[PDB]
């Protein structure tokens, strides 16, 4: 009679546009479309609210999207996996959404030489600005491993001695941390793109 | 859609106190975060202080460095009334006081500071707080 163990829900903000809670439901011995319920702390609302868009893997519910209106950020998240079948198999989670937002990789990579020593790189993010710090890789054809660099809400990166006859290859990716959040998972990588021959 | 419209400015000599009122009309059940700006004269508008609308009281709140301990945001939800407090008023307060709020619970904010301008949908007319170190 003792309950089953529940599959552990993964959710991530992506790019403050919607949110993907999703789980694996393959450990069950009778496969069952497990239902998803949410709320909020702090919030007068003493209301539970049911996922609008599950997703399906294979017949059964793998996951839930949340779009951008259902999403308070900064406040407490209270996601609720449930057993249809069973209602005394529940989990419940209390996440902070501020430190588990995605935003996009890098977009509109740009190189501006400057004089023969000085290059920079610029980036834009589709997200607020103020609100995400950067990380930039670069390596030459000739480098064993890369060489990162932290660059703040400024999106703007100068090459250090610069050398012509070799040719850069640049990367920058983005995370919400820390002025609006604690996010810990970086952006996916932008596109390389290249300076010299 | 909420309408601000804001009161209780004037001019006082420094070292007074004043209290401002910004009457929230409308949708007011959605506006979820409000907070107060000021512009001091030919100087851009910064953010003074912030409030979660739903909140318990319990960290809901953020004030500017520059007005820290001296100044107070706090909101009637009966009666969709924001107020300031202002205590120990100096001349650098002089300056023209907004009320605004906005609906966007998914929008990311600063977690340090003043509210930017950029975090809020809805505006007041503003009210004008003339601090003066002699009697005006
Ligand atoms: C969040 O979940 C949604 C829903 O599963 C993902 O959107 C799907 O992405 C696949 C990618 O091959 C498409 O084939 C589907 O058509 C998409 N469906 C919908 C409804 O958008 C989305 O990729 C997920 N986001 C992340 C960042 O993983
Ligand atoms: C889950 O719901 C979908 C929705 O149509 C249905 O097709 C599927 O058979 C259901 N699976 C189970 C195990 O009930
Ligand atoms: C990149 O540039 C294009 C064209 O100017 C623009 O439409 C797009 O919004 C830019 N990317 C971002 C992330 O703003």
């Amino acid at each position: 009679a003792d309950p089953l163990p529940l599959p552990e829900v993964q959710c991530f903000v992506f790019n403050v546009e919607y949110m993907n809670c999703t789980w694996n439901s393959s450990s069950e011995p009778q496969p069952t479309n497990l239902t998803l319920h949410y709320w909020y702390k702090n919030s007068d609302n003493d209301k539970v609210q049911k996922c609008s868009h599950y997703l399906f893997s294979e017949e059964i519910t793998s996951g839930c999207q949340l779009q951008k209106k259902e999403i308070h950020l900064y406040q407490t998240f209270v996601v609720q996996l449930q057993d249809p079948r069973e209602p005394r198999r529940q989990a419940t989670q209390m996440l902070k959404l501020q430190n588990l937002v995605i935003p996009w990789a890098p977009e509109n990579l740009t190189l501006h030489k400057l004089s023969e020593s000085q290059l920079e790189l610029n980036w834009n993010n589709r997200f607020l600005n103020h609100c995400l710090e950067h990380l930039v890789q670069y390596r030459t054809d000739w480098d064993h491993s890369w060489t990162e660099q932290s660059v703040d809400y400024r999106h703007k990166f100068s090459l250090p001695s610069v050398d012509g006859q070799k040719r850069y290859t640049f990367r920058v990716r983005s995370r919400f941390n820390p002025l609006c959040g604690s996010a810990q998972h970086w952006s996916e990588w932008s596109h390389p793109i290249h300076w010299g021959s | 859609q909420v309408q601000l419209q804001e009161s209780g400015g004037g001019s006082v000599q420094a070292g007074g106190s004043l209290r401002l009122s910004c009457a929230a009309s409308g949708y007011t059940y959605r506006d979820y975060y409000m907070g107060w700006f000021r512009q001091a004269p030919g100087r851009e508008r910064e953010g003074v202080a912030s409030i979660y609308t739903r909140g318990s009281r319990e960290g809901s709140t953020r004030y500017s460095s520059s007005v820290e301990g001296r100044f107070t945001i706090t909101l009637d939800t009966a009666k969709n009334t924001l107020y300031l407090q202002m205590n120990s008023l100096k001349p650098e307060d002089t300056a023209m006081y907004y009320c605004a709020a906005d609906d966007r619970t998914w929008l990311p904010r600063v977690q340090l500071g003043g509210p930017r301008e950029n975090e809020y949908n809805y505006w007041g007319q503003g009210t004008q707080v003339t601090v003066s170190s002699g009697a005006p």
